[PDB]
Order: C-alpha cells, then structure tokens, then sequence
DNA sequence: AAAAAAAAAAAAAAAAAAAAAAAAAA
DNA sequence: TTTTTTTTTTTTTTTTTTTTTTTTTT
C-alpha cells in the first residue's frame, strides 16, 4: 500500500520499478508465509472454538487446539469436530440430504471409558449417518 | 496412598487424576521431566511445573479474574515418597513455595 | 539397573501407563508373564478395564 | 513403446528463545 | 548473607533441497 501512495505523488519511474518488483517477488516463493498472507484470501483469518452453555449464552471455555488435555478429552474433541466437519462437507454443504452417508472408525474407543463411548455413539447417530466399527475383543 | 509389596493397580473414571499422581512421583527422580507422555503415544509433552503447583484446570476463557486457577498468591507445596527394603527405610522429598 | 554381574538390584519398581490399550487377552497375559519372569515389582494403571 | 514436464512428500539445516547453575559484588 | 550478572544447554520453528511418481507428447 505504501508504494502505491508514493506512485500517486510521482505521476517517477523508480516507483513503478519498485511496485512491479515487489509484485514479481510476491509471485515467486509461494511456499513462504508472506506470499500466503498476501494472495491467498483464506490466510487472512484466525479461528477458535468455544464452549457455550445450553440455557442462556455464556462463554465457558475458549480453545485454539487440543493442548493440555487428558487422554479421553483429546479423543472426544477430535472425533466430534471431525465428524461435524465431515457431515457439513457432504451434500448439505449446498443443503439437501447427503447422497453418500458412511464413515469408518479404526481402533474405536482405545483410550476412553464407557460413558465417553456412549456420548460418541449418541452424537454420531444424532448427526444422521451410518457407522462401521472395528475393534478388538476389548 | 499405599502400595502392597506384591503388585498393585490404579483404576478410575476418565479425567480423575491418575496421571497427575504418576507425574508427581516421576518429578522426584529424572533430571528433566517429560510430563504427560503416554497421552500422545510418546512424541510430545504438554505441561510444566508451575502449572501443577498453581493447579490450573483447563485453558479457561478471557477476562481478568482468572477463575481457572485455584491458588493465587502465597502458597506452599510438599512432595514425599518412601522406599522400604528390610527394616531400613528411606524418604525422598521436595518443598516448593 | 545392574551394570556389573553382581546382580542384587537395589531399585526394583516399574510403572506403566494405559497398559494394554491396543492388545487382546493373550498379549496382556504374555506381557505380564515376561515382566514377572525377570523378578521386578510392577505398578499398573487402567481406566477400568 | 519411448522421452519430457509437473507436483507432492521426506529430510537436513540455520535462526531464535528460554531456563538452570556458577561466579561476583554490596 | 543477600542480591545481581554471566554462561551454558536444550528445545522449537522456519527455510530450503531432494527425491519419486504421474501424466502427456512423439
Ligand atoms: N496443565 C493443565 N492444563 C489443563 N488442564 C489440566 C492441567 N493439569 C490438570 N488439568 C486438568 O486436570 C484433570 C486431571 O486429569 P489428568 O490427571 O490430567 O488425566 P487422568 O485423570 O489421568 O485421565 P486419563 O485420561 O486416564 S490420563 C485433567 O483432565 C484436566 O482437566
Ligand atoms: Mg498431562
């Protein structure tokens, strides 16, 4: 932006040189952070998740990842977010009902307790899909 | 907590504090701890000593009161463990404040 | 725990976390037998399994 | 049926930050 | 006796290079 305004003052050739050189350099090195931040629109945002109580609307906890958690918490959070994203990513992305509904879980419930598994199954059925399970005799 | 001399076990529901006890034991011996190792399979570590001594529970939310921390201000913590072989007995301990 | 051949260890306790998370009955049995074979005191952790 | 352009994943390396222990001074 | 200063070691992050495979054209 700075370069642009200087050009507006010049109306003399070095401003054009610098602007074109900056743009050309930005064209190269697409694998660096600056080029991603300048051209790709999706790199100009920051995302976060929040837990909100049912009644009312209150922030209870804000997270940027899955750090510092226990064993079961990481598994449940990851499964929940992944299945929600997958459900959106299918046909209901552009609305309508999914045309290809199925999801495969491997080593299901390798670290959680009974109640966590119950919540997982309840949420998975509520999302409205079909599941196939792969477990040892645990 | 006691340990029978013929092999014991620890059980409990999820998110109870078992690994907290095991890490409180582990801190007393190794030169540089790797807290909460088994959770991620053996690749990274997550917690740190001051986090334990101040008892933070979850990342919480914004604000300034910082309700997600139990102890604020002056505090004292003590850890101790006991080994027995035959009559003779030894104790290893640490005091922080 | 015994650099030389003198045997007679002084420290003899092992700690396991999330033991038997991705194995069946026979594997756990063989692990326990092998651990007991060397003559080591053991501690176990398990989320009610 | 054979030769050339393109793309995605793996690996080594350089730069930066942080925490603990010993030496020195009021 | 108490405090400050300095050094040292460990960890993380970002950049660049390298290789293999796939698709297209002759
Ligand atoms: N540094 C920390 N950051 C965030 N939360 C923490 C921290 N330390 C302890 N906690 C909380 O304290 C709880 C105690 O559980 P943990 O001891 O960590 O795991 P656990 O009780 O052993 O359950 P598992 O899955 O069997 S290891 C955790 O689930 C967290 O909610
Ligand atoms: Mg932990």
């Amino acid at each position: 932006q700075h370069a642009q305004r200087q050009l507006n003052s010049a109306r003399h050739y070095k401003a054009l040189q610098a602007l074109v050189g900056l743009l050309k350099d930005a064209c190269e090195h697409s694998r660096n952070q600056g080029a991603k931040a300048l051209l790709d629109p999706r790199f100009r945002l920051e995302f976060a998740v929040s837990v909100i109580d049912r009644e009312g609307n209150n922030l209870i906890e804000t997270r940027t990842g899955s750090q510092g958690g226990s064993g079961g918490e990481k598994e449940i959070i990851a499964s929940y977010v992944l299945t929600a994203s997958l459900s959106y990513a299918l046909c209901p992305d552009g609305s309508s009902r999914p045309l290809f509904g199925t999801i495969v879980l491997d080593q299901a419930f390798s670290r959680s307790s009974h109640a966590v598994a119950g919540r997982i199954i309840a949420a998975l059925r509520e999302f409205g899909l079909h599941a196939v399970f792969i477990t040892p005799n645990k | 907590a006691e340990i029978d001399p013929s092999g014991t076990a620890v059980i409990g529901p999820t998110g109870s504090g078992k690994t907290t006890l095991v890490d409180a034991l582990m801190t007393l011996l190794c030169a540089n701890p790797r807290y909460n190792l088994a959770s991620t399979g053996g690749h990274e570590s997550d917690r740190d000593l001051v986090s334990y001594v101040r008892g933070v529970t979850g990342p919480g939310d914004g604000g300034v009161e910082q309700s997600h921390i139990a102890r604020q201000g002056k505090t004292v913590t003590a850890i101790a463990a006991t080994l027995e072989r035959d009559g003779a007995q030894v104790r290893l301990g640490a005091v922080l404040w």
